[PDB]
Formats: structure tokens, sequence, C-alpha cells
RNA sequence: ACACAGGUGGUCAGGUAGAGAAUACCAAGGCGCUUGAGAGAACUCGGGUGAAGGAACUAGGCAAAAUGGUGCCGUAACUUC
RNA sequence: AAUUCCUUGUCGGGUAAGUUCCGACCUGCACGAAUGGCGUAAUGAUGGCCAGGCUGUCUCCACCCGAGACUCAGUGAAAU
RNA sequence: CGAUGUCGGCUCAUCACAUCCUGGGGCUGAAGUAGGUCCCAAGGGUAUGGCUGUUCGCCAUUUAAAGUGGUACGCGAGCUGGGUUUAGAACGUCGUGAGACAGUUCGGUCCCUAUCUGCCGUGGGCGCUGGAGAACUGAGGGGGGCUGCUCCUAGUACGAGAGGACCGGAGUGGACGCAUCACUGGUGUUCGGGUUGUCAUGCCAAUGGCACUGCCCGGUAGCUAAAUGCGGAAGAGAUAAGUGCUGAAAGCAUCUAAGCACGAAACUUGCCCCGAGAUGAGUUCUCCCUGACCCUUUAAGGGUCCUGAAGGAACGUUGAAGACGACGACGUUGAUAGGCCGGGUGUGUAAGCGCAGCGAUGCGUUGAGCUAACCGGUACUAAUGAACCGUGAGGCUUAACCU
């Protein structure tokens, strides 16, 4: 039945009886809008709008506002839609919480990964370091080959090269919710999500079981 | 780490003290052993009063190292230094009569059965 | 060889298509002096925002 | 890109960058404004500010703080006895940073650094 | 986030102690061995210690000659059955870390009396 | 070739430290390396610190690293003593 | 072996394995006593080997710093 | 032969299937457990150490398994440079000798400022038919497709006995990827303290400059493995080898012909990501623009009057954005960022003051003094009120309904 946005806001640990440290994600969920449920308006099947909050009155959009004008003129902060297929809805001014998720089990959770700008090789490839003795001729790092002699005439599509990471999300889907706490817009989740404390998650139930 | 070269301590009797690792045992590309794992250990220095001559590579189970573990208690426990059980050649486990210094019991195979009782290391 | 065969004259001004002269936009005239100016800079007049900053 | 440690680098070494905006922020305190680089204006600040801020709540004695530095004789009376009663009502905000287009072409972004209260 | 900075503060421990490197502490852990449930002491001298507050790191050395064990404990780890408080030492260093490397006669502190 | 990190006989010998013309800080005296300004990418030249092991590296323990002062004790095999 | 092709010979010492090394055997394609034959004090920024020490050589690199790089305003080449 | 650099090695590829390991099937001189053998199959997995300059080879230790091979027996404007193949010299040996030796021993040169394609990352211009914003749909592509041990089945079937199984769910490691700094190590030239020599302030104190962050010990933020967590599922579709039913050619028989169901770790999907320049530019929702005059062979132009939206950029405060662009929060209808204040972590009890001691120095007033990134308060400082582009309902045909 759908799923939530909210924002990942850090790294915490869970305290377990078992000595180990045990990493979990916060994910911090204030109550989405749900400020439009569709009948029939694309494609012939039923959506809901889930709408993560709103925006400042002093920076605001013309075509972004019409979305939820009529819920207010403050845009939405997330465009988000989900199917309707699990429930009959209509539409009203009052917000989901996570107790959507109270008797729920497996998750997946579409993050905002590691923005290191450049980020090279070694880290971003697992690269190694070639031998820095007997003299090194400017090459400690260095890929080696990248190819091979003359017959291609070209480096294969889909090869491993320097190149940056970030502007991406990733989906994470090894993950199982914690608190479920609607009072405290506390999802948290088992084990560490992609990106940094600022990265916006959207979360759903897992397939895989 | 435990690992190739690395010079130890054996917990075993009547020979001598210093003997060294050589590779790691069990799995596929293999590098470093942890606490209950295997290794293959050369016997350095022997002397005529153990049960293993010198220049021959036995098998060993690591008992302590520097690092110690973290995973069992999940927080750090750290030794002195690095030291490994010495097996008999053909009937396994320890080839001596006495065990040196505090010993692991996380390991669960039935193979090492008269070192994973030890009451003194629980 | 070093280069096969020289580029084209096209090449050139396909470069400078991309090399955009910045000469700025929209601007600003202060509130005191005969200037005008950029934005958030003063006036070569000495005057800012029609403020008298520094002497001339 | 190194953007979480929070930091401008600005040129050579942290014993050239004490040695210059002290030196410089000697002469802030001669002419109350100077004109140099964008960059440089902004990492002025860091010698001043705290010079103002030692002058901010008034008590007796102990003249001896900061007497290494800034004790020049035309301008190390102004220490505490102006950079107090000028500044220590406002409650912060010491200097302003306004934009003078560039230096000689010879193209280096210029800027004019001035104390929020300046006396002739 | 301010839910972070509640919950490192609303799982702290009401009986735990405040105490110092070159101390001995005698802390008692679980084990977590078999249905019947252990209580095993660790006996020796506190190297690292504080602060994070729940998150406080606390790190205990045997010091044994010719050898010994070093053991993290952490004040507020779920573990931990009790910290009971047995000696002081006069040491000036926040961490004990010139003590790690001895075991003999150089590893003798005194115990803060006067 | 050029206003180029080069060549280059002779004269002179302050203070603290040091054995010293080493080296570290300074006089008298001289100079600010005559293209610069931002940015704070890898990678790269040159530096600083580094877990748990160790030559497992390399045709070569190459390169790096340890040692190191300056007073006294002590000091093998081999030897033509 | 600073000399021996098949041949990475043999044994003792030795290494986890040694076409390494040292010693022994003579089982040296034509080593052999003034270019000597063989030992050998002293000398070695010395080849072949060992131990002991020490390590970013390595496992495997992590962070920190300057000066280039990057970007900009001016001066402005060569092979081709 | 007016040069197209080598063997092996480091490092990284790509393909074959004659399959090393994985799955399926039929035999075995296969009781059970197994091994070997053959018929289908290439997505997934495929040694480390030593001697050697060395492929190959041989030796050591192991693994699920240590595949058989192609590519100029791949990979030197990628790295190496021992053997090779010279500059010098040496041992053996032929010859009177210069010299020579796929005979031997040491010493020993790896230069280059990349074109057009490309590959990895990243922008700008045009077009989608009046201009923008954001989703949905999925033509299409990328990611990805191993394995030891241990439990249960069960000490059951099977077997005097030794020994001992299906099915495949679960735990736990290995390899290989993926993600994360809350942990734990290390770092920490934007923090504090200790300190050698000397220079400054006339001297001393005190504080600072210089000398590798001068030397030394801890360390926040930030980062990252030596730290941490997690995978490649269930189901559906369709197959070759192959197992069978029903049954004919061939009145019998038979698995194939008609008819039909099953059958693999591969294939088509499912999953996860990206995807409409998918010009084949869809579908939908949201937003913006409602002005005419004169002239005529015009899905077009000529003259003239008035006139400047949406959104993005500019503009500058700047972030958990960053090579530059690009992204993003905020911009006085102002918590966007400093200053000031406060809290958090780190450092460690100072100077001034008083006491003890001949003094170095210590103690106490003083849990002192100091300070950065961590995250709150406060408009004290700066992002002003604008402007230049971007416009005025947007062509033609057919079907329908109104006219």
């Amino acid at each position: 039945m759908i799923g939530l946005v909210g924002k990942k806001v850090g790294m915490t640990r869970i305290f377990t009886e078992d000595g180990v440290s045990i990493p979990v994600t916060v994910i911090e969920v204030e109550a989405n809008r749900v400020t439009q449920v569709k009948d029939l308006a694309n494609d012939g099947y039923r959506a809901i709008q889930v709408t993560t909050g709103a925006k400042k009155a002093n920076r605001v959009t013309k075509p972004e506002a019409g979305h939820f004008a009529k819920a207010g003129v403050e845009a939405g902060r997330g465009l988000w839609e989900f199917r309707l297929a699990e429930g009959e809805e209509f539409t009203v001014g009052q917000s989901i919480s996570v107790e959507l998720f109270a008797d729920v089990k497996k998750v997946d959770v579409t993050g905002t990964s590691k923005g290191k700008g450049f980020a090279g090789t070694v880290k971003r490839w697992n690269f190694r370091t070639q031998d820095a003795t007997h003299g090194n001729s400017l090459s400690h790092r260095v890929p080696g080959s990248i190819g091979q002699n003359q017959t291609p005439g070209k480096v294969f599509k889909g090869k491993k090269m320097a190149g940056q990471m970030g502007n991406e999300r990733v989906t994470v889907q090894s993950l199982d919710v914690v608190r479920v706490d609607a009072e405290r817009n506390l999802l948290l989740v088992k084990g560490a999500v992609p990106g940094a404390t600022g990265s916006d998650l959207i979360v759903k139930p897992a397939v895989k079981a | 780490m435990i690992q190739e070269q690395t010079m130890l301590n054996v917990a075993d009797n009547s020979g001598a003290r210093r003997v060294m690792c050589i590779k790691v045992l069990g799995g596929s590309h293999r590098r470093y052993a942890g606490v209950g794992d295997i290794i293959k250990i050369t016997i350095k220095e022997a002397i005529p009063r153990g049960k293993v001559k010198k220049g021959d590579v036995l098998k060993a189970v690591v008992v302590r190292t520097k690092k110690g573990v973290r995973r069992p208690d999940g927080s750090v426990i750290r030794f002195d230094g690095n030291a490994c059980v010495l097996l008999n050649n053909n009937s396994e486990q320890p080839i001596g009569t006495r065990i040196f210094g505090p010993v692991t019991r996380e390991l669960r195979s039935e193979k090492f059965m008269k070192i994973i009782s030890l009451a003194p290391e629980v | 060889a070093v280069q096969q065969n020289k580029p084209t004259r096209s090449k050139r001004g396909m470069r400078r298509s991309h090399d955009a002269l910045t000469a700025v936009t929209s601007l600003s005239v202060d509130k005191t002096s005969g200037e005008k100016h950029l934005r958030h800079h003063i006036t070569a007049d000495g005057y800012y925002r029609g403020r008298k900053v520094i002497a001339k | 890109m190194r953007h979480r440690k929070s930091g401008r680098q600005l040129n050579r070494n942290s014993s050239h960058r004490q040695a210059m905006f002290r030196n410089m922020a000697g002469s802030l305190v001669r002419h109350e404004i100077i004109k140099t680089t964008l960059p440089k204006a902004k990492e002025l600040r860091r010698v001043v500010e705290p010079l103002i801020t030692l002058a901010k709540t008034d008590s007796v004695a102990n003249r001896r703080l900061a007497f290494a530095r800034t004790r020049d004789n035309e301008i190390v009376a102004k220490l505490f006895n102006e950079l107090g009663p000028r500044f220590a009502s406002r409650a912060g905000g010491y200097t302003r940073i306004l934009k003078c287009g560039f230096r000689a072409g010879d193209n280096a972004p210029m800027a004019y650094i001035e104390l929020v209260d300046r006396s002739e | 986030s301010n839910i972070i900075k509640q919950l490192e503060q609303e799982q702290m421990k009401q009986d735990v102690p405040s105490f110092r490197p070159g101390d001995t502490v005698e802390v008692k852990v679980w084990v977590v061995e078999g249905s019947k449930k252990r209580l095993q002491a660790f006996e020796g001298v506190v190297i690292a210690i504080r602060n994070r507050g729940l998150h406080s790191a606390f790190t205990v050395r045997k010091i044994s000659n010719g050898e010994g064990v070093e053991r993290v404990f952490q004040t507020h780890s779920p573990v931990v059955d009790s910290i009971s408080v047995k000696r002081r030492g006069a040491v000036r260093k926040a961490k004990l870390y010139y003590l790690r490397e001895r075991t003999g006669k150089a590893a003798r502190i005194k115990e803060r009396l006067n």
C-alpha cells in the first residue's frame, strides 16, 4: 500500500544485547500531505500524490504551485506519486504518517548516494597502486593497460575509467523498520542508507522476502 | 596481521617457543587469519625435547593476536602478542599436554572438541 | 604524422561559439552620482546606493 | 572538492598568512578602510575582529593581552581605548565589504573593506 | 534533527560512576554464553575514559608481565552489568599510552593518596 | 645566443650556541629571487604522521628505514702479533 | 669454479620448495705449478649466500601540507 | 631493412567450448556413500609460495576447482627491463694473429609538449511546431546470475558390517560487488599543552618571531579502511539434451507423426537503476501570453503604431554542490552566511595575585586559561526596491457535433 518520503538526517547505533554496535539509519519522516487522489486522469489507472511538505512563501514558482493550490498556495517540496490498488481513497487535509508500516515487514529505499566530486580510481573502482620503487617513471597511480594492441583500435564501451561520483540516487533493498513512530517522525531502519545527512529518501515495501 | 612470514609464539610444551606462519587455510584466495581460524606453520627451532622437528610444517589454530577480536562481544579485545596451538599431524587436536595463556571458544566445529570445551576460557 | 591534415577554419569558429565574451547586462544607475555600475560594486565616482563611501 | 572542511586557503603558508594580515590589520587601524583583493578582504577580518572583540567588555588592567602583536607606537595606543568604545555598543558586525571591479587588467578582483564606525 | 540529540541522552544509565585513567574500577559483564546467565569481572587499569555522553569510550588494560590483555567496555554498553570502583591512580595524561607498552616495575603507579 | 637555479684567482673574518668558514638565530651591510591573480580537482614534484605483520618485494632487501652524538667501560675469530 | 656440454651432478650442512650458498666426492669437453699453483694479515661507496636489526618495498596504502595542475588576465614557440 | 621495440613479469582485457568447478540426463565390470565415463550446456567461479630472466617445467602448501585455448602465442605515446643484443673488463678455448663463441663472470643507456575516432565523466546550442515546469507510460539499455562448513531430513532409506542419501529451507565463513562514518583504528600545518637553541621588547618576567607543523604529547571537525553493514530473492514464460503418456506410419511395437505435459545453474522475464533526440520527440497534469492598422498572387511577405509573461540564467549570501560548468537552500514580504552570544567535543589548572623553597620549581585563589568545522540564539554585517533577453492565443487538411 503506497510509500512515504523523508530525509536521512544521520547515522546512529542500535545498542543491542548482542554487544555489537550495529548501524541504524535514522530517517526522519514528517507526515506526507496526500494532497490529491486521482480518478482515471492518465493511462486508465488510480494513483495518489503523497506530497513531502511545503515551500517558503517568498520562494514559490507558478507552474509548481498549481499542483497543490487546492490544499495551499505553497507548493509541496516533493511531487511524488504512488499506485492505488490496496484501497479506495478520497482527498482530505489529513497527512499520512509512519503508522502505515506498523504491521509491515521488509522495505526498500531510494537515496542520494555519495557525492565525492572527481572520485578518481582507488575510491571509484577500487583500483590498486603500481610499484613505487626501482625508480618510478611517473607511474604510481596509473591503471596499467586500458585495452589491447591495435586490433580493437578503441576502448570498450563500459570500461572502468576515472569519473565523478554524485548527482545519483541508488536504491537499497535489504532494509526493515525498527521504530515506526508517528509521534517522533522516526522510522529507523536496519543498516546504512546511501547519501549524506541531507539526502532525501523514498521508502516502500520490498518484494524480496 | 597473522599472514605470511609472521613470527609467532607456540602455545605448546616441551619443544621450542618460536614458530613462523607461511599461509592461511580453508576457503579460496585467502589472505589474513582471524582468531578461531587455521594456518599452516613452520617449526623454526624445534628442540630435541619436543614431538616435532625443525623445518617441518604443521597445522595450527589462531588463539591470540595483538589486535585480537571485535565481532563476538562486539567490543575490541586485544592481546600482548600473537600465539597459536599446534595440532597433531595425523590425529589433529593439540600435540602437547599443556596449552599456555588464554584461548578462543568462538569456533564451533567438532574437530576442535578438546579445545572448545575448556572451562578456564568461560 | 604529428597532424595528418591541418584543421578546417570551421573548427576554430566552433570553439569561439562556446567562448562568449563576458560583457555583463543590466547596468545599475546610482542614487546620487552621474555614474552607472554593477549592482554590488562601488561606482567610479566613489558612491554606492547613492552613499558617498570614498573621496575623489 | 573538500567542501565539508570549511575555510578559505588563500596562498602560501599559515606563517605568511599570519604576518601579512597582521601587517595589513596594522594598516587597517591607520586608515579604517583598505582596498585590496576580494579574497584578502574576507581573510583580513580574522585578525581585526578578535582585536575588536578583545575590547568588547570593559575590565581593568591585563593590557598584556595580545601585546606581542600590533605594538607599533602609531596604532597600539588605539587598542582597547578606541577599539572598545567605537564598537562595544553594537554587539558585533564590525566591518562591511564592497567590491570595486578589477585592478589594472591585471584582472585581480578588488574590494574595499571598512569598519562600520569611521572617524576623521 | 533534534531526534538524534534526544536519543543520545534519553538512553543514559543512572548507576554509573565518573572515573579517570590510572584508576581500577572492577567492571562486570554478562558474557552472554549459555542459558544459565553468567557474570564475569575484568581486573586491570583504566587507560582511556570519556567523554561522548552515552557514547563515551572506556578501555581497560591488565598490564601483567610478561603478557596480558586490553579490552574496550564503553560506559553504557548493554552487556555491562556494573562498574564497581576499586583503586585510584596518580597520572596526568588523558590517554595512558606511555604505560601501554609497560608490564614490569616501570608500570607501578601511585594510588592517588595524600 | 638571453637580463638564464651555471662558471668565478685574490682581500676581510662581529655577537649567542658550536670544535668549526658545519648549523641554528641575529649585527654592520644588503636584498625581497622583475609575469601575476584566483581556485583549493585528482594526478604529479617535494614534505609530515601512521594500525596489524615484515622482504612475504625485486633478476638485485633496489629505494626507503633503523643506527648515529661524545665521555667512559667493554670487545671475538683470524693474524705476518 | 670468474673454467664442466648432456646435467637443475651427488651426499653432508641448509630452505616450506632451493639450477642459490658452503663443505665434501673426482663423477673438471684440453685448471695445473713466474701471466705461476694455492692459501692468506690488511683494504673494499665490491659479485654469490645466511643471520640479526629496520622499514610505505609489500600486504594496502589513509589522512595532513606546500608548489605545479585547474580557471582567469597579459606575453607568446616547435615537430607537423 | 628512408625500422612496424622483445621474452617473461606487473597491471588490465576480450572471445571459443574440445567444461577445470557449477546444473540437467543415460550407462558403469555403480549395493549404500562415492569416484571415474558419456549426452546437453559458457550466464557465475577458475591458485598461492619456491627455483628460473623464463613461457613451459620442477619442487612446497593447499582448494569447490587449481580448465584446454584464440587475440601480432592481447596489453612498453601503460609500467618493467633480468635474459637477451653494443658501449669496459674477465674465465675457458681455436688460430702465428686481428678476432670469435644460441660457451661462461661482473659493470652498465627505456626519448617523445596525443592529431581524429574513442572511452569515462561534464556543459552549451537547436528541435519537439505559441513559450516554460513536472510526472506517467516503457519503445530501450545498464547492474546481476559462484562456493566450503554446520543443522534439520536421520544415523532414516541402503548395507553382516565398515560406512551412510534424495528434497532444499536455515545458520556460518570464503571469494566478489554495493553502500556507510553511528561504531573502532589512523590522520588532524584552521585546537590546547610541554620544550631545545637564539632573536625581539634596554634587563628579568611574560609573550611572540625563526630553526622540518623547529622538537614533543594529546585532539575536534573532515576523511577513510587497518573500521562498519548489506547482497545476487519468491513466482511466471519459453527451451535444447532428456524423462513419459496417448498413438500411427508398421492390425504388433514405439517418446513423435497428429496431440500433450514435464525438463538446467543457461535463455525470456521478475527485481534495481537510467530511459521520449522513442524526431517513432507519446500521454497527462500544472503555469504563462487575449493587440491592432494599411497594401497584395500568400501554409508568404511588405510598411507602421503600441508593448514586455511563465520559467531558467543574471545578480550574491552560500550548502552535506564542485576541475570549470552544472545542482541546491536563501535573498529585507530576509535564520542564506559571518560578527556577537551560548552549548558540544578537544586541551589541561595559565598570566596578573598570594604562599612554600637558597633556587630550579611547586601549591593555592583557579575544574583555570583557550578554541576550529559539531548545532542553537541574536538582523550587529551582506545578499535593496531592479533590469536586459524571453511577448501579444500561435499554420494546413480530414472526420464529428454546433454554425
